[PDB]
């Protein structure tokens, strides 16, 4: 009963964390209509850039 | 970010060989995912400036060489651990099957440990009793210890462990403290286990009610063969957390130590590296002592980790490399012979080839009682001169012996008969101390040369 | 499809160029002929395929073909009354088609694709299927072969053709994906069958001798192995292993042993009659046999197949015996392959990986619920040949960590002829304690405890017998000649099989029960009758004890009124003395 | 007197075996000594 | 000095390129961390880099700067009462800095800079000084710690510091040559220091166990060797040698084992009394503690440091023992970092320089006259495990050609408990021929031919253990049932000794003189008896041989009283006869 | 092969004797030590049972046709034990042994065999 | 060299006393290994046999001359057996053995050579 009361506890507190995830990904999947989306898109694009030194191709979408 | 890899060059075994790979950091995982987008843990063992070595942590059958990127993740190889995993099961890469969410990592910890200071080591010192009366007489466990039952191919190791689980217990008031009963925590760290063995674990765990302090950290046999590598050190990177940051008492069963040294010898075979003894590496010492030697008790303060490896000696004996290595790291072992259980009894274990380097710190005056050293010397002088006085007996027969001769013969088979069998009894340290006098007093003084005048004087008959 | 030429051909491994992109353990078409091969070392754009068949008269430049599947199995009906090879072709096929000799490179499929089944559906359109449901029936000799759902396939189920007489071929199902079930289905044959539950093994694997299920029994979820060397049988014990079982199904795969064993097996077993339902014996094996001088590697494959079909009449619920003979013919196989791909050996030549792979081949034997609710088991049965004794030897220990039941041959014993050759100072089972309920409900009601009492007085006789052998056979007082002479009655008696006779052979377990107790009742009468004065060479030639030693041969129809009567005749026989 | 004879034969027979497998594995590495010294000569 | 970038890592082993003109064994810094490396095999521009610590998340690419110096111990005042490890760094300073766990790379000092030391001086100014004079003086822990000039260190003294309290890095002597002289000097480790003569041994190092003193001496500038498998008890007799001896300094240096033996070191020592001095134990050991799982490169080092640690303390007229235990971890430490050079090994895959480096390190003992005109010793106690419990390996067949005093402990003798296990049949000691004027003048006259009549009558009774294991017990006379039981009396009543009682651990040798007295009058008088003719069973129930069983019970101070007693009842028990 | 060819084209009754497996067995061990493999229990190369088979399992009888490949093989057992490479190698291929005996020639009693470990 | 000089130039007679003929096999032993050579049976090297043939056939009186060198190996065996290969080829190549014995020293005589395995 104790193991019970115990994985019911910590699967409730799961699904929650697991909702939390689900709102974070759909905030940051509407992130493209923003004011500052060319400025984080740069910027992302910039760091990964700088990560690997001197690199020749880019790829990115047609949006 | 995620950066990538491709152009892998070779892949054959467990290995593959990344190139252009400079970034991958010595001792890092890899993740290598194909086509079908099914994901393989790894591990880098060599890095260059040309190229790298990965050893593959899962099977590698479908793998091919257009496509399988390799992706980097967690620099050096580490474990996310929280408190919130003593009721868990784990997989030997670390993820839950029991179907419930994965953990709130607090901490992660480095896998592979960091080797523990012996100025800040505190000498293992307070008497564990096992039930087991051969243990709890004769080769004492003491809390914070490593000692390894060796075992044949047969031999019920894995009740032994399982009653060791079950009933070990401290007892304060013969120590003089008493300050709490807080139990164990088991950690099971199975390294390739066939569901049945499995099945009596688990079924023992879940009757007597410890699945709520214990983590288990299974790796089935049908599991790649690789991550039993990985498996004692994630389960002793969580033991060092439970008992050096939250106080616990934890106590570890390491099953079957020979499939990590067989794991290992697959290892340094596709390495093509420098045979020890029976095509065993030469760093297998090293490996088996960073396993083993992450327990024991620290100073200043609270926890403690005691380890129970079990071993299958391969042709039962203390020759083969991994039994001898394994003996040379730890502190003691406990034996188990094919005679007794050809015999009929349980537990097996023979008190001459077993013993515990650890006995006397944790005995004796005040500790157990003042009795305790010396009736266990005379138990293993009397019963050496059984062992050896049988085969007398098969050289030149019986009639031809005279009468103190046959006293020792009929010590050795009353000996077996009820001091070493007993079939799932607890027999504490007072009652397992009143036996071995009820058979001390089968023999009569000035054959008792190793106890004292006055314990001889009051406890014989 | 990926297409290449052949680089290098060293033995039985032809290092092919040109492949970038075919994935590890496919099987691809190599040679212009279209032999069979395995691919490993991928390097660069060369891989490393191992031919399954012989590989002489090959050059290079010939194209090798890459299908792009791993080593598949066909499951489904019309494999029942069957002999295959080690990548599972029809031997009877082969030799309608090519003539008396296994020819190189000839494609027969393995299930035959013109024999019209009767098909009874249990889905309708509308339903739902899940892996490893049932589908529907079909009657094959006089089981009941009913259909599965392969196990990575669910969804919706769209249209059911209707009831009557099809081919294996034909797409029976259709779900709402468009997606089509036929009757077979291919799989992968080294990725283990799924299941849902493990459960543990409480029902005894009856094996018809007396001593393998007496005195070292295995479950109907468990795992044993024999060794022995030449001489020690062990040939005659897998057979009777296959002959006389409850297990449904049986396969028996030998993996590199030789043909009169096959041919044994095949041409006998159409004239004999299992004792569950009648009718031939035959139309419950899959025998897949791969003779020695077959080739080296197919030998490796042989297993896979063999345990692979064993789990799919273990998915239909029925109880499934694989008889795995030489397993270290196998190792052999592991060894050439290995020293051919120029890797470093451990422990004379064997491969490290060599306890792994057979950990994996173990380890699928067990009694699960399957995935479409019902509940199977399969149990293997594993010959291993060590070189001359040897039990020191890395297979035999490898596999010695694994088993669940040890059941150790000897030559000495079996050069007195004393078949079956079983050690019993030495071999052991883990399964005596778990199959007690059962045999308390089902044999008997203190049947653990007497043949308890029969180990001890076997242990006490072995241990007496070297001071009978040292001193001579005098200077034993009264009884303990009497311990001798039981224990010969007992190793004359009860231990000690026929099997060619026709009615030793198979034994339940309520005359083996019977035997037991005849010997106990004349132990424990005739040291009642040696504590009062009678000499012990009076005993040693009353008739009763004739009547208990010809007591392995009253059948088991005339067994249970012999039994009263003898024990009426044992309490009637020591009242004079 | 046999008895021990066949220990020693069994014994002599496996310690050969176990210095067979050793002086293969010292052709096996000077294989790879001279293949470093012998392939890297013109790709270098 | 030096600069590159680490080209391979492989556990122990950089190989670092951009190094041309580094020196081989000349301490690098690896990473950015700044790991202790030691180069071995430089080609081209390269150079194979072995670490110090664990390489575990090392990049390529990170710098690796030289030194142009190899490996320098620090040699002053200050490293007793001191654990180090295998780098010579304080442990307790680690213990200080981080946690309780040893973390790679950190930096501190084997002297500290901070305490003041007393200095008192013994060179007047304008005085010549060559390597090895004493300059100074230091109390430190009751010894009188002098000052030496580092050797090949020559010159004229131009200005002292006076009498006072000053620091190790304080330039307590300047030269004319502008060279000050501090109180401490570096110095490599794989060079003996140099010394004026080497003597002859004429003094015993006395160990304080019966048999270990008296069968099996160790002259004081002699090496020995003990060896035995895992269970024998080698840690428990090095460490009672530490406990007990009539060394000065006693260096243990732990080399490859577990640290809870080094734990229990270093807490049950300080409560012990050194005997000689009447201070604390711990203030007279140097203790080197490489554990298991501390790194595995780092073990070669920690068996030179200690080695010149106890050179040093020999060139200050001191007296030194070192303990070196599990050698063979050495050697499997040199067979792991011989794993990636890739060099062909000799037999069990050793390297074969690994006889002349255990030559080179016991050549490193032996009784010398020191530069400073003052004489001193460093005797070696090596502890050789073999790893199948077999001396026939290519570690102890190297070790026990270069030792004196090898002494064998069995497994046999040590599952019953009967410590210490020393194997008398197969352990030897050449110093015996050199320390018999030294026993006939300090122990007594005849204890020469004492020794000699304890050992040939333990040959007798080792001769007929032969014909006891083959006839039995009986069937033999009544003079060699009484050599049989004199020879069990011995090795229960001589040899036999417990490290845990309080009494009966420590035994001088007027102890051990007066127990082979008793036993030797006892066998004279015994057989003098018996050739006048008496029953055995009537000679081996006295009360005299239970006075002989308990002689060593009985403590030190007491003891002639009770050997004279032990005599006349010695003499008045045959008396009655 | 002449065998097979008398007694499945001829219908002949051919019994083979092949006098020395102790010859044919050092023999493979004289030309296999040249492809560099690592050799087996004694010394004999990896691949001997493969090899002893494929000139074994040529014996056997084929039903449609009267003929017959009956073989007898004798070999020597090079010390007096079958525990060697080349006689338990040949144990587990053929159909029984028929085993010579030293006790029965000493006494000089020609064909010295006991029957005891010997079987079809 | 410098004795079958002097008793081939100068006519001695030369007693050459060779301590501890172990040490040098061992020393042959590793020589072996550095120059990267394999090693034979036993772990010692193969030619070990003509390279200590070498050292000890420089011996023997000779026609014409009056010179002899006369040689006396000596040679600490391993683990008291002789099928070890040093005192196995010494005693293949010399002329007979004295052995000393462990029995006779450690109860007391010197020097401790017995009679009954020794030969000239
Ligand atoms: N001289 C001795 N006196 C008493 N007990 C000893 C002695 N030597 C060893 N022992 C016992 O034997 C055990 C093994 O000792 P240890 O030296 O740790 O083994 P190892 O030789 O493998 O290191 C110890 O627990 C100790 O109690
Ligand atoms: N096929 C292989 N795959 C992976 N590693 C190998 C292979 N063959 C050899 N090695 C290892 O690569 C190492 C190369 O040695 P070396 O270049 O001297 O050291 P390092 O690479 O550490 O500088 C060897 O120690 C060997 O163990
Ligand atoms: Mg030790």
């Amino acid at each position: 009963g104790e193991l019970l009361v115990a994985t019911a506890r910590t699967q409730a507190r799961g699904e929650v964390l697991e909702e939390v995830r689900r709102r974070v990904r759909e905030a940051l999947e509407a992130l493209p209509q923003k004011p500052e989306w060319p400025e984080v898109v740069r910027k992302l694009a910039l760091e990964a850039l700088e990560a690997l030194p001197g690199a020749k191709a880019l790829v990115a979408n047609p949006e | 970010l995620k950066k990538e890899y491709t152009g892998i060059t070779y892949i054959s075994g467990p290995l593959l060989f990344v190139e252009n790979a400079k970034d991958l950091a010595y001792g890092a995982i890899v993740d290598i995912k194909d086509g079908t987008g099914r994901v393989r843990g790894g591990q880098v063992i060599e890095v260059s400036e040309e190229y790298a070595v990965i050893q593959v942590f899962e099977e590698t059958t479908g793998l091919d060489l257009a496509t399988t990127s390799v992706s980097l993740v967690e620099d050096v190889a580490r474990l996310g651990v929280s408190k919130e995993m003593l009721g868990r099961r784990f997989n030997g890469i670390g993820k839950p099957i029991d179907g419930l969410p994965p953990i709130t990592p607090e901490k992660r910890l480095p896998i592979t440990g960091l080797p523990l200071n012996p100025v800040a080591r505190r000498k293992p010192e307070q008497f564990i009793q096992t039930g087991i009366s051969t243990i709890d007489v004769m080769n004492t466990l003491v809390r914070g210890q490593k000692l390894p039952i060796f075992s044949g191919s047969g031999l019920p190791a894995n009740e032994i462990a399982a009653q060791i689980a079950r009933q070990a217990t401290v007892r304060p008031d013969l120590s003089g403290e008493g300050e709490k009963e807080e139990p164990f925590a088991v950690v099971f760290a199975a390294m390739g286990i066939t569901q049945r063995e499995l099945s009596y674990f688990i079924q023992e765990f879940e009757r007597t009610g410890a699945l709520s302090r214990s983590v288990l950290f299974l790796n089935k046999a049908d599991d790649p063969t690789i991550e039993r590598i990985l498996t004692p050190r994630m389960a002793l990177t969580v033991a060092e957390y439970l008992a050096f940051e939250h106080d616990y008492h934890v106590l570890v069963i390491l099953t079957d130590m020979t499939n990590y040294c067989e794991a290992l010898r697959e290892i340094g075979a596709a390495r093509e590296e420098i045979p020890g003894r029976r095509g065993y590496p030469g760093y297998m010492y090293t490996d088996l002592a960073t396993i083993y030697e992450r327990a024991g008790v620290v100073e200043g303060k609270k926890g403690s980790v005691t380890q129970i490896p079990i071993l299958s000696m391969p042709d039962d004996d203390r020759t083969h490399p991994i039994p001898d290595l394994t003996g040379y790291i730890t502190e003691g072992q406990i034996q188990l012979s094919r005679e007794l259980h050809r015999k009929g009894i349980y537990p097996p274990i023979d008190p001459l080839p077993s013993l515990s380097r650890l006995m006397n710190n944790g005995v004796g005056k005040g500790k157990t009682r003042e009795d305790h050293k010396q009736v266990s010397d005379q138990l293993y002088s009397a019963y050496a001169n059984g062992v050896d006085i049988r085969k007398l007996v098969a050289i030149i027969g019986e009639d031809a012996l005279t009468e103190n001769d046959r006293r020792y013969l009929q010590f050795a088979d009353a000996f077996e008969r009820f001091f070493i069998n007993q079939g799932q009894q607890n027999r504490s340290i007072e009652e397992s101390l009143q036996i071995a006098w009820a058979l001390l007093s089968m023999l009569p003084q000035g054959e008792l040369k190793r106890i004292s005048k006055d314990h001889i004087g009051k406890y014989y008959g | 499809m990926i297409q290449g030429v052949i680089q290098k051909i060293a033995g039985p491994a032809v290092i092919a160029k040109g492949m970038l992109g075919a994935r590890m353990y496919d099987i691809c078409k190599v040679g212009e002929e279209g032999l069979v091969g395995e691919i490993i070392r991928l390097d660069g754009d060369t891989a490393f395929v191992q031919v399954y068949e012989d590989t002489s008269g090959l050059k290079v430049g010939e194209p090798v073909v890459s299908t792009g599947l791993p080593l598949a199995v066909e499951l489904g009906p019309g494999m029942l009354n069957g002999i295959y090879d080690g990548i599972q072709r029809p031997l009877e096929r082969i030799r309608e088609k090519t003539g008396i000799y296994i020819t190189r490179g000839v494609v027969v499929h393995a299930l035959d694709r013109e024999k019209k089944w009767a098909w009874t559906p249990m889905v309708k359109p509308g339903d739902e299927v899940r892996g490893g449901m049932v589908l529907g029936t079909v009657p094959e000799f006089g089981f009941t072969h009913k259909i599965l759902v392969p196990p990575d396939v669910r969804g919706r189920v769209k249209e059911v053709k209707p009831a009557g007489e099809y081919t294996v071929e034909e797409p029976v199902v259709v779900l709402e994906d468009g997606t089509e079930l036929k009757m077979y289905h291919t799989w992968p044959v080294r990725r283990a069958r799924p299941v849902q539950r493990k459960l543990d093994p409480n029902t005894p694997f009856l094996t018809g001798m007396r001593i393998l299920d007496v005195l070292f029994p295995v479950a109907m979820g468990g795992t044993a192995a024999i060794p022995g060397p030449f001489g020690s049988g062990k040939t005659v014990t897998q057979q009777s292993l296959a002959k006389w079982s409850n297990a449904d199904v049986v396969v028996y795969v030998g993996c590199g042993e030789r043909g009169n064993e096959m041919t044994d097996v095949l041409v006998e077993f159409p004239e004999l009659t299992d004792p569950k339902t009648g009718g031939p014996l035959m139309h419950r094996t899959v025998l897949i046999a791969n003779t020695s001088n077959m080739p080296v590697a197919a030998r490796e494959a042989s297993i896979y197949v063999g345990v692979t079909i064993a789990e799919y009449f273990r998915d239909q619920g029925f109880s499934v015996a694989l008889m795995a003979d030489s397993t270290s013919r196998w190792a052999e196989a592991l060894r050439e392959i290995s020293s051919r791909l120029e890797e470093m050996p451990a422990e004379e030549g064997y491969p490290p990986y060599l306890a792994a792979r057979l950990a994996a081949f173990y380890e699928r034997a067990g009694k699960v619920i399957t995935l479409g609710g019902e509940e199977g088991a399969v149990t293997i049965v594993g010959a291993v040949s060590p070189p001359g004794g040897d039990m020191s030897e890395p297979v035999t220990q490898s596999t010695l960590r694994i088993v669940g039941a040890f059941w150790r041959l000897d030559a000495s014993l079996a050069f007195r002829r004393h078949f079956p050759a079983i050690n019993w100072n030495g071999s052991y089972s883990l399964f005596t304690s778990a199959l007690d309920p059962w045999y308390r409900e089902n044999v008997a009601e203190d049947y653990p405890e007497l043949r308890d009492a029969i180990s001890e007085l076997l242990q006490r006789e072995a241990g007496l017998q070297e001071i009978v052998q040292l001193v001579g056979p005098d200077a034993l007082q009264d009884a303990e000649r009497l311990v001798i002479e039981v224990g010969r009655i007992i190793r004359e008696d009860f231990l000690q099989q026929n099997a060619y006779h026709e009615v030793d052979a198979y034994c339940s377990m309520k005359k083996a029960y019977g035997i037991m107790k005849m010997i106990l009742a004349f132990y424990k009468e005739a040291e009642a009758a040696i504590k009062r004065g009678v000499s012990i060479d009076e005993i040693l030639q009353l008739p009763v004890l004739e009547r208990i030693g010809r007591a392995r041969y009253v059948s088991e129809e005339e067994f249970p009124a012999y039994f009263e009567e003898a024990m009426k005749e044992i309490q009637g026989a020591f009242k004079a003395l | 007197i046999p008895g021990i004879r066949a220990q020693i034969r069994f014994i002599q027979q496996v310690l050969e075996q176990r210095e067979r497998e050793d002086t293969f594995r010292l052709k096996r590495i000077k294989g790879k000594i001279e293949a470093r010294e012998a392939e890297e000569e013109g790709g270098r």
